[PDB]
């Protein structure tokens, strides 16, 4: 269960990565990018110065 | 995308098709409960959403208080039997409890399409039952429809789907529909081409033959609404701010800008003056909201109030382009994002009471604080000094304390009470009123009576006040706009043109006599009664008051007581004053 | 008339079911239609004439929306059997119209 | 089994996300894109208007 859950965790952070990165999706489109412005566009580079 | 469920979930209506607009009434206030001809776009939505927006929630209770309410007067010369009394006192409140019951299950409860369901209204913990049974606002088949927590027979939902896509039977997310009846029969709806003249558009909604469109949108969850978190929809007080200062924004010299009195009397989380001023933030992007967006948010800290929220650019200097004031709202302009220290990393994950940095996205920096201008003469306070346009990072935290939602519902109590009797101000001095607005006036002058203490009925004079006096910090909020107001009311009603008088006046018309009115401004002095005990800042406002007592016483016476108361304690102052 | 073929009018349904990642098999109730290269949207109502009737007046739709809106789609399965039945029908009508015609 | 059922869940979502990425990746190369137409181319831017 241990070595099992663990590399659940593995996972977990495979989560929070590949959520972080479309989050980083969002807040970008929007405001990079813022316003204002312008564009266109891319560029360069730028550087520074010294 | 998304949405899924209901109760748990909280969102508005929006009966658009025509007359096309939001569902809302301003104040409690007790007001002519209605809806928004003027409306917003389904994107831009009018401030007043904030008002507009409804609590779902199943029906409950929905009985025997019923009993306890219709119990509470009705003989001849005729009362019952103080067994009867108290215990179904205890039918009351511990029907309370049941309620208590059914609303700990309220989350659980997954609404389907053309369940009876019931309704609320946040902003007010009210909602409408009104009437058929009871008097009709004039209309067609004129009838009125209000708000309440009487959870009474009416309200209870009509069946509620309808069109043709979409049987009863099943579970209706987001979409609109056919909403409440009274049991007393109780669809139709109005849509109404029917207000008057304290507002524009004004109309509403109940009874009377009439197809329309409905509902909301995106608005809370059974995640986020317990507890804490950030409640996007209904944010509360506008500081970041650490400084020993919880700076928020005031008008001042005809000019509006972020700003906090000095010392803050010293402490922080302690509560204050209201100078705040506050909220509203989450979207895909959207009109829809409901503040889920957990730290990854990217999301607005507009005050009440109101106004912007602006604060960015490059940091004696001019600083053109920069501190909140006035709106627009919309766009983009110092949206500002969050950056918790939690235990920093990939967290994403519903921020709460504990603060750290924040920073404007298009500016990247970072609202600092500090760093003293003047205002000229004071000095005390000196302080207007922020609304910061940074450009790099440092140290000090952001948000807001949590408050609960009952007393900046209290300020709807408020502000709205002393706005609704700034009107009647503006009545009385022309020396008319209607009896109705007499009935109206003292129905809410009562309703301070019993804003006193938590009992809210009923023929009690004023010792029971007198404990409650210490109690409730009350008498500050109270200061904190209305104060200004009820006096006045104490002047000009006896005053200009010549409504009195001197004594002979004031007194003929007394005694001639409806009821309260002698007694209203007595019982104005009452409330002011209720308010001059204790702390020392309620007392100066009686300065101009005891010239006002010779016055018152014138018548018767008453016033015384107041013173014584104061014484006682106171015584120284007273013483210183017165014385011469 | 024909030709299918090509890309023309292909349409796209939009179930509300519960809305949000759904991706398996639509059934009996029905929602939103949109044609994808006009985008939009499949409406319906607004009444043209055809000259005299009137009863009915109405061929009404085939529409060339622009925008969203209200009405729900697709089909009412049909059991197979009596569609079917319709090959039983007109079938055994032209193939008894050609021996009317001997 | 129920953190490792819920986490199993997140593996869920991103069940949900690759795979309506990409029969976004369908729906657009046929006709975005759609018719017719022219172309070439681219542009611017636108824006408106007012």
């Amino acid at each position: 269960k241990l070595e099992s859950t663990m590399k659940l965790v593995t996972n977990l952070s495979g989560q929070l990565s590949e959520l972080k990165d479309q989050m980083t999706e969002q807040r970008k489109q929007k405001q990079r990018i813022g316003l204002l412005g312008h564009p266109p566009h891319m560029n360069v580079n730028p550087q520074q110065p010294a | 995308m998304s949405s899924f469920l209901h109760i748990g979930d909280i969102c508005s209506l929006y009966a658009e098709g025509s007359t096309n607009g939001f569902i809302s009434t301003l104040g409690l206030v007790d007001d002519r409960c209605v809806v928004q001809p003027e409306a917003g776009d389904l994107n831009n939505p009018p401030k007043k959403f904030r008002d507009c927006l409804f609590k779902l929630c199943p029906m409950n209770r929905y009985s025997a208080q019923k009993q306890f309410w219709k119990a509470a007067k009705p003989g001849a010369n005729s009362t019952t039997d103080a067994v009867l009394l108290n215990k179904l006192h205890h039918a009351a409140d511990l029907e309370k409890k049941q309620n208590e019951t059914e609303n700990r299950k309220l989350l659980g409860t997954v609404i389907q399409y053309g369940n009876v369901i019931q309704l609320l209204h946040l902003k007010s913990n009210k909602y409408l039952t009104v009437n058929k049974r009871l008097p009709a606002l004039l209309e067609k088949n004129a009838m009125r429809v209000t708000l309440d927590e009487a959870g009474n027979e009416g309200s209870w939902f009509y069946i509620q789907p309808f069109y043709k896509l979409r049987s009863i039977g099943d579970s209706v997310v987001i979409g609109d529909k056919v909403v409440l009846n009274p049991v007393n029969a109780g669809q139709p709806l109005h849509a109404s081409s029917h207000q008057l003249v304290d507002n524009p558009g004004c109309n509403e909604v109940n009874s009377v033959n009439c197809n329309t469109s409905w509902k909301i949108v995106l608005f809370m969850k059974w995640s986020d609404n317990k507890d804490d978190i950030l409640k996007g929809g209904d944010v509360v007080r506008l500081f970041h701010a650490e400084q020993e200062k919880f700076l928020t924004c005031d008008e001042h010299r005809k000019k509006q800008h972020v700003f906090l009195r000095t010392t803050g009397r010293q402490s922080a989380t302690s509560a204050t003056s209201s100078k705040a001023l506050w909220e509203v933030e989450v979207v895909q992007h959207d009109p829809c909201r409901g503040g889920a967006g957990y730290w990854n948010s990217l999301f607005r800290f507009k005050h009440l109030a109101t106004g912007h929220y602006l604060a960015a650019e490059v940091d004696q200097e001019k600083m053109v382009y920069s501190l909140v004031s006035v709106p627009e709202g919309n766009d983009i302009s110092s949206i500002f994002e969050l950056d918790p220290t939690t235990l920093r990393g990939g967290d994403s994950l519903v921020p709460r009471n504990s603060y750290v940095r924040l920073r404007h996205l298009c500016t990247n920096t970072w609202v600092h604080s500090t760093n003293i201008p003047i205002d000229k003469e004071e000095e005390k306070p000196v302080m207007l000094k922020i609304g910061t346009s940074p450009l790099k990072e440092d140290k000090e935290a952001f948000a807001i304390v949590p408050v609960s939602p009952a007393e900046v519902r209290d300020l709807d109590f408020a502000n709205d009470a002393s706005k609704v009797l700034g009107s009647i101000a503006g009545k009385l001095e022309k020396g008319t009123i209607t009896q109705n607005e007499r009935r109206s006036v003292t129905k809410l002058l009562e309703d301070l009576v019993y804003f006193v203490t938590g009992g809210t009925n009923s023929g009690q004079d004023v010792l029971e006040v007198v404990f409650s006096k210490p109690n409730r910090e009350r008498q500050k909020l109270m200061r904190e706009q209305n104060i200004l107001k009820q006096i006045f009311k104490l002047l000009q009603a006896p005053f200009t043109d010549c409504g009195d008088g001197p004594m002979l006046r004031l007194e003929e018309l007394g005694d001639q006599r409806h009821a309260p009115f002698r007694h209203i401004c007595r019982l104005c002095y009452r409330v002011l009664r209720h308010s001059q005990q204790d702390y020392r800042k309620n007392q100066e406002y009686i300065a101009k008051q005891f010239g006002f007592m010779q016055k018152q016483i014138g018548y018767d016476v008453l016033a015384e007581d107041t013173i014584t108361a104061l014484l006682h304690n106171n015584r120284k102052l007273l013483e210183k004053h017165i014385t011469a």
